[PDB]
């Protein structure tokens, strides 16, 4: 009956800080062991910090002396105080009740932390049109993941193929999400991609129609 | 530290045999290994924990044995939503260390792949870019060879590929190849085409169009 | 004893030969902190505490001053002024069991850190979630002990270590804890430099017709000068006659 | 802190008739208070002080009067201009509290609207989203309702409305109902139609755009 | 067979800090009398600072307790932290190697420091066609300086002639990049403009075209 919900994340310069939040709903996270893991894009886990029931912490020793964890007891928040972030801390981060400091009973959702002197730039968003249809939208040349891409704001579901995004040459991101439709609902139902840039606070809802 | 080894890297089984899923440390751990699986996108989940005693929710075909330096998680019988990534955890000694990981893949009946070929949409053109998106829906196995043609010369190095992971339900794949190019560099050609060969192919499928239709 | 139900032994009211436990090969750490190990054959204090426990081989580092785990925090704290000897050894051959030996457990779930020599014993239904968890076990309600499982076969960091911290602490009630108080052979009709139980002199100690009560112990003459003593080892009367000076 | 505390809430005057504004103090001030006026959007400028002294500059039809609990300020002929948030301070403790404002404004012979209905330009609907305008212009009294018909539909829910203070030289109002849809749910709809409800209308008034012309 | 190349500039805030690199290759900065050396756009050369072969430094009167010239040893890189920037510290700033604290031997080719409270614009890029025959690009309303423009990914490199920026009314600068071509060229060879405003992340390739 648990939920662990994370937040914080997006661009940090090299060298800078960052605090990660995790509310946590059906348990209380100041009587609890809780933990830090990182998960690099593309490398399995890694443990980065726990905290004890007690409030004892501890710190894997690559990242010693630059992060902080703590809590706040009063509405069961856990924070990740992070400093002087260089470039190998760029990865997905997980808030994780342990049972002890020995195996993690429930995770968090992950917050994607990315170290890179790059700016923050806002999606531009293309339509695939079709000619059974398929039709989609490209989502192209922007920084930082995540994009979350979804479909009459999440009626559609089943056919959607929001695939993986790729670093191109010039070092922005692009992916592309298409759906497999029926023609004879072409001209009836609209298709909108609900594309959305928290890095950059953008909210296209671009119709996609052939 | 305790270095933690997976075996093997990658697991490509059929569904309902055994999957079995060895994990080495560097020094001995007594009972102190704990497993999850990770799906994509999603956290990872407990599955056992103390090397053998289930987490509850968990299903019975998921076990585990071994102590000391060789561990090994058992699936019995595979389904369709146990493609995942598993990891072992060692807790015995003070730096919680994690494996490399397991990618554990299913095998199915060889399926051909939906092509569509998506021309570029006139307002990326009057941004000075275009870009012809191939797309290969519903397929195994998961190597297919893309190839672009460009009034029948073949490119290279202009085209990035994107393939989704294996879906839970009907074990097949998508591909994405994303063709870029210039504006003026678009407007001098006229027929575009992409070639799919695929071991679900007898031959080639070849999608094309013109630029002025 | 398990280290959540630490055993404490007050030793008072006799004398501690340490160098028996000092020169022992037994003890694979001897730690003492605020006190020289071969000084405490001579420093007397008012008591001393023994508690003994038994922890894993890799948790032995945390019982010393100032250090932080799960044995300092919720089974058995030092504090950071600690003056005492931390005396651990392997015991992997009395508390391993080929079947498993759950009798040694430690405290896994607390609310908050010991005081330093506080023992918490109670084994009441750790509320980990803040539901309303009225007793039963289950989700979110946790057992506070976990069970140290040890076999033989276990490599070191994980075999079982008996730890006997000996805490000498002096409160200003009179000490009655001591060293062994060294002797010497006695040397009759010489001038020599005695000290009979603190009463120190120079002088020939030459046997004595003087017949002492039994509870008394030195002899003193009209001038109040000690001409007479009892030997502690046997029971007999010496006479001190001083050493001969005389003009030239 | 001292409370203090305004009555009434809302003043609603003819011009030319005696404006009481009463203000109420927590514990007694003895003659350690002042009375400012602030227009819309305009900063306060101060109106008495020592709660019977006129400000240099301030009209004397505006005077006070009151000690203690109870202070009075009286404006004897209310102008046009006289349309404000009247407040009233206490200084004689050390924590400064202000009033919480009487709205005085002024009553009028009633007005019908000048009712006008805009079509949303084609350049904010090529940025995906409609906006429909209807404006209201020079009207008395305040209370006025604004309908939407879509193909003689009452839509609910998806149009606000902003209406301006009242002016200081024709004592009118201003109103602005902005009607805000999708691109794809305007382009689905031919006729849109503005009804507006007013006391000085004998019948509700429609101003009708068809969507192609 | 020196190179000295520097990176660290852009906008700042009037009162903030801004940490100017100077990478060496011919030469080890550790044991030379390194320098930077200001110059105000229009007004000649001010020395700022300067560092010793034994780590001594030195600072003009006008700029010390604010700046501090450093140095990493490992790979050869000299640093200068700039601290509350005034508005008269918009200059192109040079690193120099010196034969001691006298004559600069060799110089960098400067990085620019503008002290401004405005906001960083991206440059509109607009073609000057022709009716042999001159065409070129303006490029307008951008800030700050520099706005590199290129021709045919500097293929096109005489007769090229890329005007100094003018300052406008509104604050913005606008210059124009122009070239003289053959008119028998025009149908064949094509004309890409290559502005690139590397304070704006901006890497326009506008095609110019009778
Ligand atoms: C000490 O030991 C000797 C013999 O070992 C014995 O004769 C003597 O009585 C002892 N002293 C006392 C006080 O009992």
């Amino acid at each position: 009956e648990v939920q662990l919900v994370e937040s914080g994340g997006g661009l940090v310069q090299p060298g800078g800080s960052l605090r990660l939040s995790c509310a946590a709903s059906g348990f209380t996270v100041s009587s609890n062991y809780m933990s830090w893991v990182r998960q690099a894009p593309g490398k399995g886990l890694e443990w980065v910090s726990v905290i004890y029931s007690g409030g004892s912490t501890y710190y894997a020793d690559s990242v010693k002396g630059r992060f902080t964890i703590s809590r706040h007891n009063s509405k069961n928040t856990l924070y990740l105080q992070m400093n002087s972030l260089r470039a190998e801390d760029t990865a997905v981060y997980y808030c994780a009740r342990g049972y002890g400091d020995y195996y993690f009973d429930y995770w968090g959702q992950g917050t994607l932390v990315t170290v890179s002197s790059a700016s923050t730039k806002g999606p531009s968003v293309f339509p695939l049109a079709p000619s059974t249809a398929a039709l989609g939208c490209l989502v192209k040349d922007y920084f930082p993941e995540p994009v979350t891409v979804s479909w009459n704001s999440g009626a559609l579901t089943s056919g959607v193929h929001t695939f993986p995004a790729v670093l191109q040459s010039s070092g922005l991101y692009s992916l592309s999400s298409v759906v497999t439709v029926p023609s004879s609902s072409l001209g009836t139902q609209t298709y909108i991609c609900n594309v959305n840039h928290k890095p950059s606070n953008t909210k296209v809802d671009k119709k996609v129609e052939p | 530290d305790v270095v933690m080894t997976q075996s093997p890297a990658t697991l490509s089984l059929s569904p309902g045999e055994k999957a079995t899923l060895s994990c080495r440390a560097s020094q001995s751990v007594s009972s102190y290994l704990a497993w999850y699986q990770q799906k994509p996108g999603q956290p990872p989940k407990l599955l056992i924990y103390w090397a053998s005693t289930r987490e509850s929710g968990v299903p019975d075909r998921f076990s585990g044995s071994g102590s000391g330096t060789d561990f090994t998680l058992t699936i019995s019988s595979l389904q369709a939503e146990d493609v995942a990534v598993y990891y072992c955890q060692q807790y015995g000694s003070s730096p919680l260390t994690f494996g490399g990981g397991t990618k554990v893949e299913i095998k199915r009946t060889v399926a051909a792949p939906s092509v569509f070929i998506f021309p570029p949409s006139d307002e990326q053109l009057k941004s000075g870019t275009a870009s012809v998106v191939c797309l290969l829906n519903n397929f195994y196995p998961r190597e297919a060879k893309v190839q672009w043609k460009v009034d029948n010369a073949l490119q290279s190095g202009n085209s990035q590929e994107s393939v989704t992971e294996q879906d839970s339900k009907d074990s097949t794949y998508s591909l994405s190849s994303t063709l870029t190019l210039s504006k003026a560099d678009y407007e001098k050609h006229k027929v575009y085409a992409c070639e799919v060969t695929h071991q679900g192919l007898s031959s080639p499928v070849t999608k094309s169009f013109n630029r002025g239709e | 004893a398990s280290v959540y139900a630490w055993n404490r032994k007050r030793i008072s009211n006799c004398v501690a030969d340490y160098s028996v436990l000092y020169n022992s090969a037994s003890f694979s750490t001897f730690k003492c902190y605020g006190v020289s190990p071969t000084k405490l054959n001579d420093l007397c204090f008012t008591n001393v505490y023994a508690d003994s426990f038994v922890i894993r081989g890799d948790e032995v580092r945390q019982i010393a001053p100032g250090q932080t785990g799960k044995i300092a925090d919720y089974n058995y704290k030092l504090p950071d002024d600690f003056t005492g000897c931390v005396i651990a050894w392997n015991s992997n051959n009395l508390d391993s069991k080929v079947g498993g030996n759950y009798n040694y457990l430690y405290r896994l779930f607390r609310k908050s850190n010991l005081k330093p020599f506080e023992r918490d014993i109670s084994t009441e239904i750790y509320q980990a979630g803040s539901t309303p968890c009225n007793g039963v076990e289950g989700f979110n309600c946790y057992f506070p002990l976990q069970s140290y499982g040890f076999q033989p076969t276990y490599g070191v960091g994980y075999q079982p270590y008996r730890v006997v911290v000996l805490s000498f602490e002096l409160l200003h009630a009179p000490a009655t804890v001591c060293g062994p108080k060294k002797s010497t052979n006695l040397v009759k009709n010489k001038c020599v430099n005695f000290n009979f139980n603190g009463l120190t002199g120079t002088g020939v100690l030459t046997e004595s017709n003087k017949k002492f009560l039994p509870f008394q112990q030195f002899g003193r003459d009209i001038a109040d000068t000690t001409d007479a003593v009892r030997d502690p080892q046997t029971l007999e009367i010496l006479d001190i006659t001083p050493c001969s000076f005389g003009g030239v």
